[PDB]
C-alpha cells in the first residue's frame, strides 16, 4: 500500500467562502474577487497525528443551478466541510439540506463531518456562536469557526474532518 | 447548449483542475480567455496559449485557434482539457 489519501467534499450555500477557504489552506493565499464554483479540485500533502496524508479536495458548487451535481459527489466523498458564513442567517439554514442529501445519498446517520461558520474576520456577525455549536451538538459532529483571510481554524478545519473520517473507518 | 469542461494548468500549485462551461456558440478563444480568468492568468496576451484536449494515456487533440470547440473537440472522451504556453 501508499500514502493514505482522504477524499474531502467542500459544501454550502453560494457566497459563503469554500473556494477561499480551500485556496487559503492549499496556496496560503486570499484575493477578494468574485468567482462562482462550478466543480474545482485540489490536492495537498499533509501531517496529521504524526501520519503523513494526501488531501483531495473537491470544492462545489453552492449556486442551486447546479444541484444535480451533488448526488455523484457525495457517493464518492469520504467527509464532508458543511460551511456557512456568519453574517449569512440563510446559510446557516441551509446547512440542513445539505447534510440531509449526504446522509441520504450515504444511506447512514454518521457520515463525517465538520460544521464550519466562515468569515470569522468581519463585524456584524447574524449567527451567534452559540446557535451554531448548539446545532453542531445536536448532529453529533464537530464545530470551527474560520476565516479564510486570517487563516483563523483552516488548517483545523481540514485536519478535525481527517480525524473524523479516521475515526469513522474504524467504527 | 452547454456542457462542462475541465481545465487544468501545469503549474505545481496544488490544483488538479477548475470546471468552466462551454457552450455550442464558443470559439477558442473566448474558451481560452474564460479558462485564463477562472485560473488568474493575466500576465500574459491568449495568444500565446493553446486548449488541448486529453483523449487517452498518450494521444492529444490540440484544438485549433479558431474552431468552434464543440465542432473540434472529441465527444466521445472525458472532456478534460489543459491550457498550456504554445
Ligand atoms: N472577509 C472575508 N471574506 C471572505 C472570507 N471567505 C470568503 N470571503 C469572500 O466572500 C466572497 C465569496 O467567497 P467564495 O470563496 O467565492 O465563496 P464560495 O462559497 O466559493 O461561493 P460559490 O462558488 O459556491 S458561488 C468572496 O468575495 C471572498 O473574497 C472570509 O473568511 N472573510
Ligand atoms: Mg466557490
Amino acid at each position: 500500500g501508499s500514502m493514505t489519501e482522504y477524499k474531502l467534499v467542500v459544501v454550502g450555500a453560494g457566497g459563503v467562502g469554500k473556494s477561499a477557504l480551500t485556496i487559503q489552506l492549499i496556496q496560503n493565499h486570499f484575493v477578494d474577487e468574485y468567482d462562482p464554483t462550478i466543480e474545482d479540485s485540489y490536492r495537498k500533502q499533509v501531517v496529521i497525528d504524526g501520519e503523513t496524508c494526501l488531501l483531495d479536495i473537491l470544492d462545489t458548487a453552492g449556486q442551486e443551478e447546479y444541484s444535480a451535481m451533488r448526488d455523484q459527489y457525495m457517493r464518492t466523498g469520504e467527509g464532508f466541510l458543511c460551511v456557512f458564513a456568519i453574517n449569512n442567517t440563510k446559510s446557516f439554514e441551509d446547512i440542513h439540506h445539505y447534510r440531509e442529501q449526504i446522509k441520504r445519498v450515504k444511506d447512514s446517520e454518521d457520515v463525517p463531518m465538520v460544521l464550519v461558520g466562515n468569515k470569522s474576520d468581519l463585524p456584524s456577525r447574524t449567527v451567534d456562536t452559540k446557535q451554531a455549536q448548539d446545532l453542531a451538538r445536536s448532529y453529533g459532529i464537530p464545530f470551527i469557526e474560520t476565516s479564510a483571510k486570517t487563516r483563523q481554524g483552516v488548517d483545523d478545519a481540514f485536519y478535525t474532518l481527517v480525524r473524523e473520517i479516521r475515526k469513522h473507518k474504524e467504527k | 447548449d452547454t456542457c462542462i469542461i475541465r481545465i487544468s494548468v501545469e503549474d505545481n500549485n496544488g490544483n488538479m483542475y477548475k470546471s468552466i462551461m462551454l457552450t455550442s456558440q464558443d470559439k477558442t478563444p473566448a474558451v481560452i480567455q474564460r479558462a485564463m480568468l477562472k485560473h488568474n492568468l493575466d500576465s500574459d496576451p491568449a495568444e500565446e496559449y493553446e486548449l488541448v484536449q486529453v483523449i487517452s494515456e498518450d494521444k492529444e487533440l490540440v484544438i485549433p485557434d479558431s474552431a468552434n470547440v464543440f465542432y473540434a473537440m472529441n465527444s466521445q472522451v472525458n472532456f478534460d482539457f489543459i491550457l498550456r504556453k504554445k
